[PDB]
RNA sequence: AUAUCA
């Protein structure tokens, strides 16, 4: 550590975290493709309020919907929006995001692309879980505290 | 071993020799501590090899 | 009260009984005394009968004239061991006169031959002794050798230590001892994690060979493409003969299970499991392009092989491949898609179920699947390819006696030396192989017996070797089975065994009587099977050979097992029931190692879960004792001690002691050892001895529970080359 | 015990052995899912031969055909059992079952097209 | 998920949108077969698995002497006579949560003290 | 007649299939052609049904036994027997209304 | 070539 702050256990959390890999795979409990057609109104009853927010203060009918685990997200701590700036931040103007609040009881991302589509979504979960990375660098694992 | 229910995480059942030489093993302690001391032959013996090679 | 429970000191009265019996060396006598009886005219059959065919020109006579000569062999014969001296004259031979003389202790291979001949006119064939054909080597003290129904101042005449044990040969004057070889069992389906840097994630093989029969070592692999997290994990095989790997729903179609759902049905069992049904949807996209039979042939003929260009020839081919090569075990047979197809769907439920992490990889070093290749086999194998070195020699023969018609003539025509010489060979080197041009050959089969201590000749016809994951380690399947501490330091270590007392290996008995047996109690087959209907239906093995289903396996499983303990199911076959798998494997199998324990039975009418064996058998045995009526045999039959090789080891529960393991509590001695306690109310069997999981070297060592580990591994190497009287001859 | 009940009980011809086809008395099976009606105006004609042996089931052009394959045997057997009008049965043993064994169709104008495509990939 | 076939092929079936009524359907690749879909979800992932833990369950459970046996009061019989195993889910991670099987009403409950459960 | 044609269904003649035991056909196949090879009967009791089938005196010796028969589906399947004349005619002959299978005894 | 020795 830094040379100050070398007693500071909570400097070495934030570094640990900064540091130690997390892809979007080690968050999600599953991913799932559902046929809901209107943009505007959904077909899973949870996710209707969801909508009713991330719409007030086009798009492909075929929608790919994560869910995450609050337990995981926290031991390497992340934040819902955080965690969808980065899905956001990756595929740009070519798919429209929205994501469950850190408050809610279930955590969940929904999202859709801007004849032919099923395939090409499978593609786009699997450069989600597997290429995605949230926070940490390349090849670092396992970072462990040491007094 | 065949001698144990299943899903036995005691120390019993995972290899504690409890008793002394000076007491004696039970058979269950005597295999356990056969297994372990195996592994010990198992690296002296390839060891030797290994180490002349890495000398040369 | 004849009908009490037994003592921890009555346990010696059943190992005395099982020592009477077997003696110390009953592995190698059994084995060689099987290949003798039943093997060895086996293999006198199996290719046998040889023809050659004259068919004329057809021109005028003394053309069209079409032949066909035959020659069968029938009943074979193999006399006392006798000797062939220089002046013609020959006599038996004796065990003692082949060591000084250095002879072989041998006797004559003798099988009756026919020769039928047969014609025909430019369609309709019209019909137009015992030779000797070499000298078989014998085993000393088995059925064959004098020694055998030798009494102890028999023994003394012929000049013979009546401590001598034989399981050993006498070849030109040294004592040679067969070593067991250990080798993986066949027909066994198992299932890998393919490591991190591989496009195949996970593979299910199965080595696939014949009991007997030309042995067809083709090893099938169900290949599980794609990494876990890489899209389109497709499911392809690697069939024999073929280049490449075949998408698995090409197979299933090519066998004749044409649509999806009905090939989905072969593999998973459960509509309702949606997750290994996803699993299936690449693979169902892989074999999209074929929709039937004959284009899935083609498909398979297309890549050779070679590649074998014409479209009648590779459709014919792919019909050869899947009936000739493909899961040689089950059938060889023509009409048996049905039953190869639901095999190659139970792997790959298996290799699925591993990947979606629901069972573990197979464990490469469970002593459940290992063989051990004894003296019986070892010589069946030789014989194999000595007797097919004689056939083919034959042949060769009538070919040149057919062509001047010089009067096929016996002597000429059958070669004794090939086998008489081409086992000596064997025996006397240790390649064991054809002949002087010998590498790959396995050398050190065949060794001279270690006579330098009586103890040291014990520990070597016990001993196994294990040629080329972590073998050397003592594996828990190893307990009662092979000795913890008899094993070598250096090199060797860890993969030369030793046999624990008690220990013995399977002959190796017919599964017909079984399958026969199974069909008539419950057994739907599975040419029949539809797995929606009876979607829980316990699934029954024979040999890695799926022969059908079964509905309450409870009450077969019972019968089975009381068949077994009246006689009626041999004792050496074993039986698992895996209740939670829902699967029931059988083995007749030549080669597994098993050990006798004590049966418990809930079944007392007074009180708890009591040992079959009561202190009135003990006595009955005692009475025996004493007359040097009630065997070992006598408690195997009357079902109060069994046979448990290491997979049915896996389904049982073991008490150590009888007495201290058996009523519950209704002061304590502080020099004794910590022990620990009798909880199960459901234990299955009983330990004759704990003591009698070592070895003829570690049984010698006083105290082996109060030394460190490894003082003990030394002792057993070291009595080896401690001196004393080996023989009083 | 006693029976105060009735039963109806017929005799049996254990197969008797001179017949026409006694010889032959196969068993056709068709799956569920094939679909099959021989109630069909289509399904009026019919015909049968030896693929050269698989059998060969066609019905007019332009309809499905069927093929047919052996099973395997073993140590029970099935007989075929036909009651007369007297109520006595006849009971013939089956020489061999097949399992059928059709077409689709469309599967002209393919397969070795769709293969070379599959094959311009890799 | 749980995936339908094709009556009359017995071949699987792929989703089809139709464009028109803006609905899920399901095509025969084989024939010109075509239904409607019953549930919005076409594919499901599941990472994070809980399908595998008690498995294997014959009413048979209580025939094998390997299994180990809890005087546990059953919340349905309230019998103190059950075998216990551990998440058969034969994964790394995996909780050390017991599962017991009533000797009697054959109902699977847990040692569990963080979540309640129903398989 | 019509060549390589086959016969009449249409009329839908029932049959049934029954599985017997080797040993039993084994047994009937003793029974004599001139006889009619009368086997045995078959017993259809009511009171749920049961049917049964019992092997004639003259077929053994002792007091006959009754064969039991668990009665079967049809399954997914439609059977349907065939039969080949000496002359090599194809029939349609009849439709596999019921299934039973002959228990041994 | 096996076995063995420290
Ligand atoms: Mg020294
Ligand atoms: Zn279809
Ligand atoms: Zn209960």
């Amino acid at each position: 550590l830094e040379p100050g702050h070398a007693a500071d256990q909570e400097q070495a959390k934030l570094i640990r975290s900064a540091i130690e890999h997390t892809t979007l795979k080690s968050v999600t409990i599953a991913s799932e493709i559902y046929y809901d057609p209107d943009p505007r109104s959904t077909v899973i009853p949870e996710d209707e309020e969801i909508i009713q927010l991330h719409f007030s203060l086009q798009q492909s009918p075929w929608l790919l919907r994560l869910e995450l685990d609050r337990a995981a997200m926290n031991d390497k701590d992340l934040t819902m929006g955080q965690v969808g700036e980065r899905i956001k931040q990756t595929f740009k103007n070519d798919l429209f995001v929205i994501w469950s609040e850190d408050n809610d009881e279930k955590l969940i991302i929904r999202c859709r692309v801007v004849a032919e589509e099923d395939h090409m979504l499978k593609k786009i979960e699997n450069t989600m879980l597997e290429n995605i990375t949230l926070r940490g660098v390349e090849n670092i694992e396992r970072v462990v505290m040491m007094k | 071993l065949p001698h144990f229910s299943k899903d036995d995480y005691s120390p019993e059942s995972k290899g504690f020799v409890e008793n002394s030489y000076l007491r004696g093993l039970t058979p269950q302690e005597f295999f356990f501590h056969a297994m372990g001391g195996r592994e010990g032959l198992i690296d002296t013996a390839v060891k030797t090899a290994e180490t002349g090679y890495i000398q040369r | 009260d004849e009908s009490a429970p037994i003592t921890a000191e009555d346990s010696w009265a059943v190992i005395s009984a099982f020592f009477r019996e077997k003696g110390l060396v009953s592995q190698q006598l059994d084995s060689f005394n099987q290949f003798v009886d039943y093997t060895l005219q086996d293999i006198i059959c199996e290719d046998s009968t040889l023809i050659l065919e004259q068919l004329a020109q057809h021109t005028t006579e003394s053309d069209n004239i079409s032949r066909k000569y035959e020659i069968s062999f029938g009943k074979i014969y193999v006399t006392k061991p006798m000797v062939n001296e220089s002046d013609g004259v020959t006599h038996a031979l004796y065990p003692q006169e082949a060591r000084l003389r250095n002879l072989t202790y041998s006797s004559g291979l003798f099988v009756d031959v026919k020769k039928r001949t047969y014609e025909a006119i430019d369609e309709l064939k019209y019909e137009l002794g015992k030779v000797f054909i070499g000298r078989l080597p014998i085993m000393l003290r088995s059925k064959n050798c004098y020694l055998s129904e030798a009494t102890e101042s028999d023994l003394y005449k012929l000049k013979e230590c009546p401590f001598d044990m034989g399981g050993y040969f006498i070849i030109n004057g040294s004592e040679k001892v067969l070593i067991a070889q250990e080798r993986s069992a066949g027909n066994i389906v198992q299932v890998f994690k393919k490591a991190a840097p591989s496009p195949i994630s996970h593979v299910a093989e199965i080595r696939s060979a014949l009991e007997k029969g030309s042995r067809f070592i083709s090893t099938l692999q169900v290949k599980l493409y794609g990494r876990e997290g890489s899209s389109a994990r497709t499911i392809k095989a690697t069939l024999p003969y073929i280049k490449q790997d075949i998408p698995i729903v090409i197979i299933f179609r090519a066998l004749g299970i044409i649509p999806d759902g009905e090939i989905l049905e072969h593999i998973c069992y459960d509509v309702n499991d949606w997750q290994m049904l996803e699993m299936l949807k690449p693979c169902v996209e892989d074999g999209f392009v074929i929709q039937d039979r004959e284009t899935a042939l083609d498909f398979i003929g297309r890549r050779g092989t070679a590649l074998g260009i014409k479209k009648e020839k590779r459709i014919q081919y792919a019909k050869d491949i899947l009936q000739k090569e493909f899961l040689p075990h089950i059938t060889q047979l023509e009409g048996f898609e049905s039953r190869k197809a639901f095999f190659l769907g139970y792997m790959i439920n298996r290799l699925l179920l591993c990947a979606l992490d629901r069972k573990d990889q197979d464990d490469r070093d469970h002593f459940g699947k290992k063989r051990l290749d004894l003296a019986g086999p070892l010589l069946a194998q030789l014989f194999k390819t000595l007797f097919k070195k004689l056939t083919k020699d034959i042949f060769r023969y009538m070919q040149r006696t057919v062509e001047e018609a010089h009067d096929f003539n016996m002597k000429l025509a059958i070669n004794a030396k090939t086998i008489t010489s081409g086992l000596k060979y064997a025996l006397a080197t240790g390649n064991w192989g054809e002949q002087k041009k010998a590498m790959s050959s396995r050398a050190g089969v065949s060794q001279v017996l270690n006579r330098y201590t009586y103890s040291s000749t014990l520990s070597h016809l016990r001993r196994t070797n294990t040629p080329i994951a972590k073998p050397r380690q003592l594996h828990n399947t190893h307990w009662g089975l092979v000795c913890p501490a008899e094993t070598p330091e250096g090199q060797a270590c860890g993969l030369v065994k030793n046999l624990s007392l008690m220990s013995c290996i399977s002959v190796g008995t017919d599964p017909m009587p079984i399958i026969t047996f199974l069909s008539e109690w419950g057994m739907e087959p599975l040419e029949d099977y539809v797995p929606h209907q009876s979607p829980d239906a316990t699934r029954v093995f024979v040999n890695g050979v799926w022969h059908g289903v079964h509905r309450n396996p409870a009450r077969l499983m019972e019968t089975l097992r009381t068949l077994r303990r009246k006689g009626d199911i041999n004792p050496e076959v074993s039986m698992i029931r895996d209740i939670r798998e829902k699967e029931l494997k059988i083995f007749t199998d030549a080669g597994r190692v098993y050990r006798p324990l004590f049966i418990v039975e809930d079944d007392e009418s007074l009180g708890h879960k009591e040992l079959k064996v009561r202190k009135g058998h003990i006595a009955k045995l005692m009475a025996t004792e004493y007359q040097d009526e009630y065997t070992w045999s006598s408690l195997l039959n009357e079902g109060l001690v069994e046979y448990i090789d290491a997979e049915e080891e896996e389904s049982i529960l073991i008490a150590m002691q009888p007495e201290d393991l058996e009523p519950a509590e209704a002061d304590v001695d502080p020099a004794k050892r910590i022990r620990v306690s009798h909880h199960a109310t459901t234990f299955t069997h009983c330990e004759i001895h704990p003591s009698m999981i070592l070895g003829v070297a570690a049984s010698i060592i006083p105290f082996p529970d109060h030394n460190q580990s490894p003082r003990n591994t030394y002792q057993s190497a070291m009595g080896k080359q401690a001196m004393g009287v080996f023989l009083t001859n | 015990d006693e029976d105060p009940n009735e039963y109806n009980e017929f005799p049996l011809r254990a197969i008797p052995k001179e017949d026409l086809e006694n010889m032959r008395t196969h068993l056709l099976k068709f799956q569920s899912k094939k679909k099959i009606n021989p109630v069909t105006d289509f399904h009026l004609p019919v015909r049968l031969h030896r693929k050269d042996y698989p059998w060969v089931m066609e019905d007019f052009d332009g309809y499905n055909t069927w093929v047919g394959s052996y099973e395997a045997g073993n140590s029970d057997s099935y007989v075929l059992l036909s009651v007369e009008d007297d109520g006595s049965f006849t009971m013939i043993p089956a020489d061999k079952v097949y399992k059928f064994t059709a077409r689709n169709k469309y599967a002209t104008l393919t397969i070795d097209e769709a293969e070379k495509r599959m094959d311009k990939k890799s | 998920t749980t995936f339908r076939f094709c009556r009359d092929c017995n071949n699987m079936l792929y989703p089809r949108e139709d464009k028109e009524n803006n609905r899920l359907l399901f095509e025969c690749r084989t024939c010109s077969y075509v239904e409607e879909a019953g549930s919005p979800l076409v594919y499901r992932h599941e990472l994070i698995t809980n399908i595998g833990e008690t498995a294997g369950v014959v009413q048979d459970i209580g025939s094998d002497p390997t299994l180990p046996r809890s005087d546990r009061e059953c919340p349905k019989c309230h019998s103190r006579e059950n075998v216990f195993f551990q998440s058969q889910q034969r994964r790394k991670d995996t909780s050390m949560v017991l599962f017991f099987v009533c000797l009697s009403c054959s109902h699977i409950f847990t040692s569990d003290q963080k979540n309640k459960r129903t398989q | 007649e019509e060549s390589l044609d086959l016969d009449l269904e249409r009329s839908n003649r029932q049959v049934w299939l029954v599985r017997l035991p080797m040993f039993l056909a084994e047994k009937w196949r003793d029974r004599n052609n001139l006889h009619g090879q009368e086997l045995g009967k078959i017993r259809i009791n009511k009171d749920g049904s049961k049917i049964t089938l019992l092997l004639n005196e003259n077929d053994n010796d002792s007091i006959p036994h009754e064969y039991d028969l668990e009665l079967t589906k049809k399954v997914v399947e439609n059977e349907y027997v065939f039969t080949e004349q000496n002359l090599k005619k194809t029939a349609i002959v009849g439709t596999v209304c019921h299934e039973c299978q002959v228990m041994p005894s």
